[PDB]
């Protein structure tokens, strides 16, 4: 009401195992899953808005060796502030140059905002093609 | 400050690149806007890959980035840094 994304909620869901190519998958299919390791850290926390949740996800990836190893130093500095990291140029579209959190079942169709099993990491090129 | 790379001295461009690399900004938007500006200034085909997805063996340190830009512009017939 204005936006369902700005209403507080708790993160739920398991996410899925991911490996060294995790962000590579954000550029294919329906995007890459939220890693099971991030979910374990955010599960049950209360967020005031989805933006807030999104900043938490990126701070968590910054502190995670597997997920963070290879993000170059300049992307590490960005996610350490809680910003979404930059995608490779070929996946950027216009002013959309960072990884985007997409809801597999749209929120406007009843999909859950903070259910991490409904959340996918996507590049701006794949988010628009997955639409 | 910033119309084209020729308005930048090499020191000042190194300042801009150091800020981007450290994400020394107040919001994601400001960072995005700096990286956009950088691309516009360099005119390099790789865009923001010079900062975030460098080539194998390329020095992606700030000075490293400025050298890469400096050498590409020179080699491509474009104007360089101010002075
Ligand atoms: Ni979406």
């Amino acid at each position: 009401m204005e936006s369902k994304r700005n209403k507080p909620g708790k993160a739920t869901g398991k996410g899925k195992p991911v490996g060294d190519k995790w962000l590579d998958d954000a550029g294919k299919d329906s995007g890459a899953p939220i890693p099971d390791r991030i979910a374990d850290k955010l599960r049950d926390k209360e967020f005031k808005s989805f933006d807030d949740f999104r900043k938490a996800v990126w701070e968590e990836v910054s502190k995670d060796p597997e997920l963070s190893k290879n993000l170059n130093p300049s992307n590490k500095s960005s996610v350490s502030k809680g910003y979404s990291p930059f995608t490779p140029k070929n996946q950027q579209v216009g002013g959309r140059k960072v990884y985007e959190l997409h809801h597999d079942k749209p929120i406007s169709q009843g999909g859950e905002v903070y259910d991490m099993d409904n959340i996918r990491v996507t590049t701006p090129k794949r988010h628009i093609d997955i639409h | 400050l910033k119309a084209s790379i020729s308005d930048y001295t090499e020191a000042e461009f190194l300042q801009l690149v150091t800020t981007i690399c450290n994400a020394d900004t107040s919001s994601e938007e400001e960072l995005v806007k700096l990286v956009t500006h950088f691309e516009e200034m360099t005119e390099h085909p790789s865009g923001s890959d010079l900062i975030y997805y460098p080539k194998e063996g390329d020095d992606d340190s700030p000075s490293g980035i400025v050298n890469t830009v400096q050498q590409w512009r020179a080699a491509n017939g474009k104007s360089g840094f101010k002075q």
